[PDB]
């Protein structure tokens, strides 16, 4: 999983991304481990 | 504004540990990742490890896995990386960094750097520094303007801090980089200065060798016979 | 993993010129980062994710590539540009660095204020005896020097240390010791600096005798 609103649930090597408008967070790792 | 501030670096036999500390401020520490980078001295940019927030997730490099422990205590918003076992090409200058703003952050880059601080892996033993102060012989008179410096001379291990007139002088100053000899570093430092500021005002280099705790200002005092 | 290399090493640029840089990879990756670095300091974050300004930098500067071709370009160099600049993906972990091309800026020739000093009082005292020559804001970066004791004769027992680019004048400048015994330095009487640099076209030469003040 890639994407998800808890930021933790998400165990991305390097800080998420947030991807937040207005009332919207969403988080997004970019960064890959093969 | 942010700020990251590294420190206990220094000096370390072969096979020995040490614990770096970065103290972290101007942000809510426990909403980022921490990371440890190191540059060697041939200049490379190594990534060492990193650890997350919340749950606390950490991650190595390979050529330092079980050697190294990075940590975080975030009641001290603060990060540590244990180093044990210490290899020579360990020797680098170790920054603890940060993932940047909000409007460019989220990619892996690396937005905001400490200050480095730096990491000797040596069986050599700690030697403190001599200052000398370089001053005129005969003529080399008035070009208008005139030019001293300091010779810093005999120690182990960098870095060292010199300035002159404790920084109210940074206006034409030139401070050459050490140069490692047997087991010991050397390093120079000319100021240019209108020789109506010389001698009649005066002219001191102060340089700090913290390995050592050295402090120690020479004054550039004309030259006796 | 994606080890990164980057060319050229050493790009020279007269200021007003556009340059490029370019940083290929072992495989894809979607984003690349560029850092900028000066001695004293560590690496700024120059550009973000391939092609963002971090913020305060000059919008002379520019970032692109894909794939496995990125690169980072400046329309017009300046003088305040000399430095080292490093690329950085994190695409796929670990992450990777690298090994960066360093910008050098071109000037006029500039010629060396040179001047020398005796050992010092101290330094002779402890058993020491330094000489040294200071060797300042001149161009291009090719000087060498020569050290020569009483009659001309040649030494070694030598040590060189340069700057970097001068960020203001786009300068380079350089200091040269030689160490020998205190008997040595006493023992012999006149001491010489010889810097053969392409603005002069023979040696430029600071010197002083051993009995003297």
């Amino acid at each position: 999983i890639f994407i998800s609103d808890d930021k933790d649930s998400l165990k991305c090597p390097c800080d998420p991304e947030m991807v937040s408008q207005s009332t919207c967070r969403f988080f997004v790792c970019k960064c890959v481990e093969r | 504004e942010v700020q990251l501030v590294e420190s206990g670096g220094g000096l370390v036999k072969p096979g020995g540990s040490l614990k770096l500390s970065c103290a972290a401020s101007g942000f809510i520490f426990s909403d980022y990742y921490m990371y440890w980078v190191r540059q060697t001295p041939e200049k490379r940019l190594e990534w060492v490890a990193t650890i997350s927030d919340g749950n606390s997730y950490t991650y190595y490099v390979d050529s330092v896995k079980g050697r190294f422990t990075i940590s975080r205590d975030n009641a001290k918003n603060n990060l540590y990386l244990q180093m044990s076992s210490l290899k020579s090409e360990d020797t680098a200058i170790y920054y603890c960094a940060r993932d940047g703003p909000t409007d460019s952050s989220g990619y892996g880059g690396f937005g905001y750097w400490g200050q480095g601080t730096l990491v000797t892996v040596s069986e050599a033993k700690t030697t403190p520094p001599s200052v000398y102060p370089l001053a005129p012989g005969s003529a080399a008179q008035t070009n208008s303007m005139v030019t001293l410096g300091c010779l810093v001379k005999g120690y182990f291990p960098e870095p060292v801090t010199v300035t002159w007139n404790s920084g109210s002088l940074s206006s034409g100053v030139h401070t050459f980089p050490a140069v490692l000899q047997s087991d010991l570093y050397t390093l120079s430092s000319s100021v240019t200065v209108p020789s109506s500021p010389r001698p009649s005002e005066t002219v001191t280099c102060n340089v700090a060798h913290p390995a050592s705790s050295t402090k120690v200002d020479k004054k550039i005092v004309p030259r006796d016979c | 993993q994606s080890v990164l290399s980057q060319s050229p090493a050493i790009l020279s640029a007269s200021p007003g010129e556009k340059v490029t840089m370019t940083c290929r990879a072992r495989s894809s990756v979607s984003y690349m980062h560029w850092y900028q670095q000066k001695s004293g300091s560590s690496p700024k974050p120059w550009i973000h994710a391939t092609s963002n300004l971090a913020s305060g930098v000059p919008a002379r500067f520019s970032g692109s590539g894909s794939g496995t071709s990125y690169s980072l370009t400046i329309s017009r160099v300046e003088a305040e540009d000399a430095a080292t600049y490093y690329c950085q993906q994190w695409s796929s972990h670990p992450p990777t660095f690298g090994s960066g091309t360093k910008l050098e800026i071109k000037r006029a020739d500039a010629a060396p204020t040179v001047s020398i000093f005796p050992p010092s009082s101290e330094q002779l005292t402890s058993g020491g005896a330094s000489v040294v020559c200071f060797l300042n804001n001149f161009y291009p970066k090719d000087i060498n020097v020569k050290w020569k004791i009483d009659g001309s004769e040649r030494q070694n027992g030598v040590l060189n240390s340069w700057t970097d680019q001068d960020s203001k004048d786009s300068t380079y400048s350089m200091s040269s010791t030689l160490t020998l015994t205190k008997d040595e330095y006493e023992r012999h009487n006149s001491y010489t600096c010889e810097a053969t640099h392409k603005t002069s076209t023979s040696p430029i030469v600071k010197s002083f005798n051993r009995n003297e003040c």
